């Protein structure tokens, strides 16, 4: 019934199956890490992203007269066996709190379903799948053998609070943003989070408040899931379209801008400022584009490789985009469907709406200022849990986001970093 | 990612 079937420890021996040192098509050279399978398609690896991005393998902080205003550094967080190990049962942990609900149940599995296209064919006869949609697993014998993955969690690189979906590109494909898709890897780490004012007026300005209540970590993860949802069915929106923000003084007097990406992903009112009539090219540009997959797939004759039949995959895509196939067996985008879909993974999963699954506090509007950032250690049942997360049941901290309260629950919440004032 |  769990999410994980499996509660590893850092410590368990590699089977080259399940546990593993693996190797990620980062285009580069590294030494194989540690990883763990936690669900199929899914693995979390749990150390410092140095990988991903060749040019941020560096941890150590620069000189106090370089550091900006929202981030965080400690070059030593997750190098020890008991960092990671607890890093690892934190990840599970959230992701059963998630998969605990009715959305998280149904954004998990429109993420296993979402397997990133097979498009890496130079002739449109024959379907192949793209490498950098896998990892290379070192067997017992010592070989390494390919992977095809959706989703890694891996630790966060040297700004220790920059969570965020990183994945890697194509030559010449936009594979987020084309209807393909790609594997996705979350910087992310459970053992910390941040703090949040509960007046609007207090949140959304930037010097005011300390951080009176902490972010449920599953929603920050959720967040990212989201993202990563719209990633992996490539139907992400291009950061370079933004909203200038005009609802915030304080954002305003800086021009700061927020990308409809973002927007989107949060929900609730903020998804209003994207207009519809952009909303509708989206829409349409999406469609187009599922449309192609459809006609790429018809185009097919053959496979590439031995790991599946051609039927197989043809079957998996039609599931993932829910295709239609004729009485010729051809492919063909349904309207309905894709409407269904595309808003199914950008209406329905939502930071907001998640907000009122875990119904927990947070912030209501992506258009505010962090307040702080803290330490925690959600692993312990007597501090965090997969049915209420901080806010205990049967206990001084059930009511009223009393969990949440870092200054009512103050045993589990260590100030690392103000933020206010420093914007 | 979270924003500012
Ligand atoms: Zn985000």
């Amino acid at each position: 019934m769990p999410f994980v079937n499996k509660q590893f420890n850092y410590k368990d021996p590699v089977n080259g199956v399940d546990i593993a040192y693996i190797k990620i098509p980062n285009a580069g050279q590294m030494q194989p890490v540690k990883a763990f399978k936690i669900h199929n398609k899914i693995w979390v690896i749990p150390e410092r992203d140095t990988f991903t991005n060749p040019e941020e393998g560096d941890l150590n902080p620069p000189p106090e007269a370089k550091q900006v205003p929202v981030s965080y550094y400690d070059s030593t967080y997750l190098s020890t066996d008991n960092e990671k190990d607890n890093y690892l049962k934190g990840v599970t942990k959230l992701f059963e709190r998630i998969y605990s609900t009715d959305l998280g149940r149904m954004l998990l599995t429109s993420i296993v379903r979402g397997i990133p296209f097979w498009g890496g064919s130079t002739i449109d006869t024959e379907l192949k799948v793209i490498d950098t949609n896998c990892i290379n697993v070192i067997q017992p014998d010592g070989s390494y053998r390919s992977e095809e993955l959706n989703l890694v969690i891996i630790g966060p690189s040297a700004d220790i609070i920059q969570f965020e979906c990183k994945s890697f590109g194509h030559e010449v494909l936009n594979l987020t943003r084309n209807g393909y898709g790609s594997t996705q890897y979350i910087r992310f780490s459970p053992d910390f989070t941040f703090g949040f004012e509960e007046s609007l007026e207090v949140d959304t300005n930037p010097l005011l408040g300390a951080g009176k209540f902490a972010t449920d970590p599953a929603v920050t993860l959720a967040h990212e899931l989201i993202h990563a949802g719209h990633r992996l069915y490539g139907i992400a929106i291009n950061p370079n379209r933004v909203f200038k923000v005009n609802t915030n003084a304080y954002y305003e007097m800086s021009g700061l801008e927020v990308s409809f990406e973002e927007l989107r992903t949060f929900g609730g009112h903020d998804a209003k400022f994207i207009d519809s009539l952009q909303e509708n090219e989206f829409r349409l540009y999406y469609y187009n584009k599922f449309k192609d997959i459809a006609s790429t797939l018809n185009k097919a004759k053959s496979i590439v490789g031995t790991t599946a039949s051609l039927q197989y995959m043809k079957n998996v895509f039609k599931e993932k985009y829910l295709l239609s196939e004729d009485t010729s067996g051809k492919f063909s985008v349904d309207k309905l469907k894709f409407d269904k879909l595309y808003k199914m993974l950008t209406e329905i999963y939502t930071e907001d709406n998640f907000v009122k699954f875990f119904k927990v506090l947070n912030r209501k509007t992506y258009l505010n200022f962090d307040k702080a950032v803290f330490k925690i250690n959600i692993v312990p049942k007597v501090n965090y849990t997969i049915y209420d997360g901080f806010n205990l049941r049967n206990t001084n901290l059930a009511a009223n986001f009393n969990g949440q309260n870092t200054e009512i629950n103050n045993m589990n919440f260590t100030k690392l970093k103000n933020f206010t004032g420093l914007f | 990612r979270r924003g500012i």
